[PDB]
């Protein structure tokens, strides 16, 4: 040989139950110290309960699983409510371009970005009815259109045709439509908060915008409009609903603490900077 | 024997006598990208030595009322030395680092410093005050370079997310009565095996006064803070001509 | 080792003892030049005060790795980080660290 | 050259000036050749 | 089976259907610094493709009174793409070369190029004209960079010596009749393991047209000759900061 | 293995005489052609003399040693002439200090830039006498002062001392004095040609003498002188002469056909380029 | 285990909570003479506990300015308890010796002593200035006995040669912020077996102040250097009258 | 302060290659530095003066 030079402390553990508590007596010694720690390091206290008091035995049965992820997550939730008015300044043409967002609402949004990437699977249930709640006989149909195919511009357009796009149609009388999609990211997992810009170039205040934005995460379009050629008299209003399945999550960070203002940003209401927690008048007292 | 230590890769070491272990960032130590992940087909350039080494950035001066500042990654990097061309001349880009903040003071000063690493870590305006505004934060600001930027809320880390909960992310505190300086192990986190360095910062650096720096008067008071760091496994691909945004 | 005399001003001529080490102290500006000289064991210079530079101007040639050790003389209480390069040929005395 | 990193930090009641030796010399891989006279020693005058 | 050929390296490939085969120059293939010939003790850095790939410099154009260029290597990349950016930050360099002349017209013209090599191609002036003046060639001159210079007595090479004996150098002809370029693959040379690619010039590469180019008038006139080179095995040493000259 | 992609055609021979010719008769034939070559391969014509004509045997003993490079060079040549007058310009202090440099002298120069790189010991002999070539009982002392040593300045200077520096003592009148010299460069082999700069830096025309200067050929001084604190009333003629042995050359270059205007550099006089060969009246004619 | 020590000799016993490890003069331990390298026939008396045992000379002190010390042994204990009886009733004499310098300060004092042992310590003068003068050091600075001397030129050690070569000889630091005290074994050099310890002293022990002393006005100021000292093996022979010098 | 001089080589500051070193370490013996003549006296015996 010529050339010499050219020659994880982590693994998961199935924890079904909450750990039990081995019985302790007294320990008078020196050298050893479980009480004091040293923050600094970045880990957190090994101290356990029998280090620093005398206890008992218990034999602890509490489940852990209704805090997997999976359970958290999966239970569906609000994250768009799409109107399709009659008389008015919204779209009065029956029909309706929505362009998919779940930051939208708040409760949902909170939980996703309790983690900063996320795959999974997730089914959609359509709730829809009249703005008062009422149902009447009124067929409808929902599509589907992926980046790239022609948005509808007309309760008439040939899009509406749907030989490739997936479409549903359904009467406002039948149960809420439902099915079910698969993780369509072109990259390994959706992400809440990308730090970067989508483009190369100059990056003038003109289209700052353009921060935060990662095309990863924008799925299309989905159109709906009332089945026919001629103007349809009743108001509808559709919720939308999510229920994440088959999910993985990454990297978690700390919860948003202040009101949501936009969809795409994190910016908050300067002058009402809210405190996380409550306050009191002394420190000495509750 | 958990106080002192030595880091050497490339043509630099470090020292130092009074630190508190090092920590790696979820468990993870960097490497280069396996053949099962990678998608792009181009052999990738893995300069070694000339990357992989250690980069002292501008100091900043802890006063009694600094808020607190931020780097981000590669951003900091991508002008110096060269690490910086081969990020300029590559399209692609993947590597974990080693960040090494210092702080020293003496026996009688005070303070504690919190050292952490939020990946994606992306900023928020106070939105004209009165939340009607939708601004968004300047180029200048979401990537400030070698320089680093000041927080205005350190509370809210400009990003409505509170500081009190920042420690659910890698970090290490730098508590003047106890240790000089904190060591962060940084792997490659991202939803894609490589990326340009220059469109997208994969996590920030934040170093946040949570309790003021204090001491008597006549005592020294140029009290800086130094942040010197490493890139590790340093991959590359795409090349072409260079491109510095 | 022998002592390097760093601190070879023209104005130290008349107490020399003082050529034997150089001062540090509270600077009030950040990233602060502390000192410099060449590495050049035979050259004129610093090198010229030890027992391996006097000893090598008896050969034309000499070949190997060198080794500076710097002892801090301050009190015990004193604190502080300084950074020691080692600049190869080509560069003049870097202008900033 | 020596640069500082941070600064040379002191409480009260301590100098706020202080030194450091140098001390220098060769590794193992080191050796010399060419044996010559030096030029730091010269007989300027006579040696009585 | 001699006349076609195919070089592909790093994310660059030529082609060529009209060759003459290849020189290996005192045959010899490039080769990284082995252990007993090195004495620098630091880990060098071997960028592989991101250097080690075809690099075209600018066209020359062929006359009928054309008197020859020549060139230095390392000095014609000494500022292109990433191999000159290592050239800058390292002291120390060594590294091989493919080089790739290329010059077609057609099966009307006529003309012969002689291509060679030629190592520590020391330059010489006409002291004056009558001999009495030591004048010395300007840096332009003696280190050209990318652009290359002309010879102005092709007949004594600009050094006192004949251009007849050229060929004892590794060389190859572009005779206009037969091919269509000239290749020649060279090791390095010097008398130590690695050296300044800015102090330093390992060898010239010379192409004088030995036989004057000529045609008809009518046939296409405008006859260029453009040089394609490639590092190989490029080490580097001695990091520090940026320096051009 | 994770990452995938992370994993001489010439030899010497002894040919102490020269190839003998083998017999050979016609050869009428198709497809075979000897005689054709394409020079423009870089390549020399492999042809032979029983290619191209019937030949006959012959057992040729004709030996290759006495162009052994060895041989060519191991063969003694003056390198410099160092005079030292009584009376007049040059040094009348009894003393010289010559800068080692054998391109001083054409013979053995073009002999040795017949080559790009040379390794070797060599025989120095110092022939002394007066101008006339008459022979007086002087008594000469020669000094080698490597680099970095001190020059002598007078004929009385410390550096005669000579308590380290390898000195000779010897009589005008004894046979010329003689000592091998071993290879002194700091690099592997001298070099005749160095195509760069000693220093970093900008290069202008003020410092443009530096271009071709390699240190790692620059061997020191010389120093003479007669031994003795008066001054002598002879004057002195002392011709060095250089003779190598244990040799090795590297690449063969054009051998010089101009005449030689400085030791330091190629230069040749510009208005009057000599014609490697002589010339005739035609083509046609002798 | 490096920095607490004791050493017990004789009816005396040293100890010290801030060492810096002990220094072996050369490596070699002292040790009686030899049958082989004596030569002087009579039967050599070895008192072993009267003499080889701990002497404390007087104390000096440190101040801002003081240039150093030295002293010559066996000179400093010639008259000293029944090490001084010996050597003066005996005509030959040798010895090694435990050197042990002790200076104490504060975590607010600063400075360094190098305290290193100079065989064969030959002093010289000025020269009357001029250096026309051939004067020659008077007995009481050649030998000045137990109190010690001052030096006048330390950067010459009064002898003409560089104090910054000191350390070539066996020695030690005593670097007020790391220890408190220097601790040197000497083992007997001459070159002969057995000397007149009032003719010839073996070696001299320097103390000097390469970093000035230093604190802050209130920090107490009187900051003493005592030097303990212990003959080793020491034998004597040559038994006669007690003779001073 | 202990007396000693450093033990710290290349490998444990920086990254190194392997190096093969072949130097001689023998022209540097106390043997070759003294073994060279040199001037230690002139003698002038004088015929008036
Ligand atoms: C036949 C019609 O039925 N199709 C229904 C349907 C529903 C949802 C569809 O795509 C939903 C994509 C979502 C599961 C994920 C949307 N994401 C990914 C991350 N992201 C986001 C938003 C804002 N900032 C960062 C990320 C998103 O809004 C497509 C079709
Ligand atoms: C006791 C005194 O005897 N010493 C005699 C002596 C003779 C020659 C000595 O060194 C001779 C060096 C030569 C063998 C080679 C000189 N070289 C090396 C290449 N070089 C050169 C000159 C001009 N351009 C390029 C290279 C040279 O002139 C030293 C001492
Ligand atoms: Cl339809
Ligand atoms: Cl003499």
């Amino acid at each position: 040989d010529p050339i010499a030079d050219m020659i994880s402390l982590t693994a998961l553990q199935v924890l079904p139950t909450a750990a039990n508590t081995e019985a302790s007596s007294h320990r008078l010694g020196t050298g050893v110290v479980p009480a004091l720690q040293a923050a600094e390091t970045g880990a957190s206290s090994n101290a356990s309960d029998k280090n620093l008091i005398e206890t008992r035995c218990v034999l602890n049965h509490h489940s852990t699983q209704e805090t997997a992820i999976g359970n958290f997550f999966s239970r569906a939730g609000l994250v768009s409510i799409i109107t399709m008015p009659t008389t008015g300044t919204q779209n009065t043409d029956g029909y309706v371009n929505w362009d998919i967002d779940l930051m939208g609402y708040a409760q949902l949004r909170r939980k996703c970005e309790l983690f900063t990437y996320m795959r999974f699977d997730a089914e959609f249930t359509f709730v829809v009815a009249k703005p008062n709640g009422e149902l009447v006989p009124q067929l409808l149909q929902y599509m589907y259109v992926p980046p790239g195919a022609p948005k509808p511009t007309s309760r008439d357009s040939f899009a509406w045709q749907t030989a490739t796009n997936p479409s549903v149609f359904v009467k406002m009388t039948d149960p809420p439509a439902q099915v079910s999609v698969p993780f369509m990211s072109p990259a390994s997992a959706y992400q809440w908060f990308y730090d970067g810009y989508p483009t190369f170039g100059e990056h003038l205040q003109a289209n700052d915008l353009d921060y935060g934005q990662c095309p990863n995460n924008m799925m299309g379009t989905f159109s709906i409009r009332t089945v026919g050629t001629e103007k349809s008299p009743h108001s509808i209003t559709l919720r939308v609903y999510m229920r994440i399945k088959h999910v993985r999550a990454w990297i978690p960070r700390p919860l948003r603490n202040q009101p949501y203002l936009f969809k795409t940003n994190p910016n908050y209401k300067g002058n009402d900077i809210k405190c996380t927690s409550t306050s009191r008048d002394k420190i000495t007292t509750l | 024997s958990d106080r002192v230590a030595q880091l050497t890769i490339g043509n630099s070491t470090i020292t130092t006598q009074e630190a508190a272990n090092i920590v790696i960032a979820y468990g993870e130590w960097p490497e280069y990208c396996p053949d099962t992940d990678a998608t792009a087909v181009d052999k990738p350039t893995r300069p070694d030595v000339s990357v992989n080494r250690f980069f002292t950035l501008d100091t900043k001066s802890w006063a009694k009322d600094s808020k607190g500042w931020y780097w981000k990654f590669p951003d900091v990097l991508t002008e110096v030395g060269v690490f910086g061309q081969n990020a300029q001349f590559h399209y692609l880009y993947r590597s974990g680092f080693c960040v090494h903040v210092q702080c020293n003071a003496s026996k009688f000063h005070q303070g504690a410093l919190l050292v952490a690493v939020l990946p994606e870590y992306v900023l928020g305006t106070i939105a004209g005050g009165t939340g009607n505004e939708n601004s968004h934060p300047p180029y200048a600001t979401t990537q400030p370079g070698q320089v680093g930027a000041v927080l205005t809320h350190p509370y809210v880390l400009d990003a409505g997310i509170p500081l009190s909960q920042l420690t659910v992310c890698p970090h290490q505190w730098i508590n003047l009565r106890t240790n000089n300086c904190a060591t962060i192990i940084v792997p490659y986190m991202n939803t894609v095996p490589f990326d340009s360095a220059l469109n997208h910062c994969n996590f920030g650096l934040l170093v946040i006064p949570v309790v003021p720096l204090d001491f008597n008067a006549g005592a020294t008071s140029e009290i800086p803070i130094t942040v010197t760091i490493a890139p590790m496994c340093a991959e590359f691909a795409g090349l072409r001509q260079a491109v510095k945004q | 080792e022998t002592i390097l005399e760093v601190n070879n001003l023209k104005t130290n001529e008349t107490t020399p003892m003082q050529r034997l080490c150089f001062p540090v102290s509270v600077q009030s500006k950040t990233g602060e030049l502390c000192a410099a000289f060449r590495a050049d064991p035979g050259r004129d210079g610093p090198w010229q005060s030890t027992i391996l530079g006097q000893l090598c101007r008896y050969y034309t040639q000499w070949s190997g790795s060198l080794e500076v050790t710097f002892m801090f003389a301050g009190s015990f209480m004193a604190t502080g980080k300084m950074l020691i390069a080692y600049t190869p040929p080509g560069g003049n005395v870097p202008a900033d660290r | 050259t020596i640069w500082y990193q941070t600064n040379y930090v002191v409480p009260i009641g301590a100098p706020t000036t202080a030194y450091i030796v140098a001390l220098a010399a060769a590794q193992d891989n080191f050796t010399m050749k060419l044996c010559k006279d030096t030029e730091d020693i010269e007989q300027t005058a006579n040696i009585q």
